[PDB]
């Protein structure tokens, strides 16, 4: 779903746009690794674990 | 569902039937003007030879 824009009064002449963030997105392994990389911003192991 | 590459549903084949599309138009107002001109210049020889 390139979020492209259009801009010349002919054709082709367009732009692309990457827009990617969300609050499950952290540290970028590939994706969401485990209960790291994604999901110390969601869950934070900052419980006990971490003690 | 698309905006570049499909060449029908992609805003090029569209852009592109309106731009020659207008060309039509514009091609056939010549062929008319010029005639309009052909009419003048002919009832002037009309009017002068006939004179």
């Amino acid at each position: 779903k390139n979020l492209v824009f259009q801009i010349g009064a002919n054709a082709t002449q367009q732009i692309s746009v990457n827009i990617e963030d969300m609050g499950a997105d952290a540290l970028g392994i590939k994706e969401a690794d485990g209960s790291i990389a994604a999901l110390h911003s969601v869950n934070d192991l900052d419980v006990t674990k971490f003690a | 569902d698309n905006a570049a590459d499909c060449a029908d549903i992609g805003f090029d084949a569209q852009l592109k039937v309106v731009d020659e599309a207008i060309n039509q138009v514009s091609s056939q107002r010549a062929k008319l003007g010029a005639v309009q001109n052909r009419l003048e210049h002919t009832i002037n020889n009309l009017s002068a030879s006939g004179e």
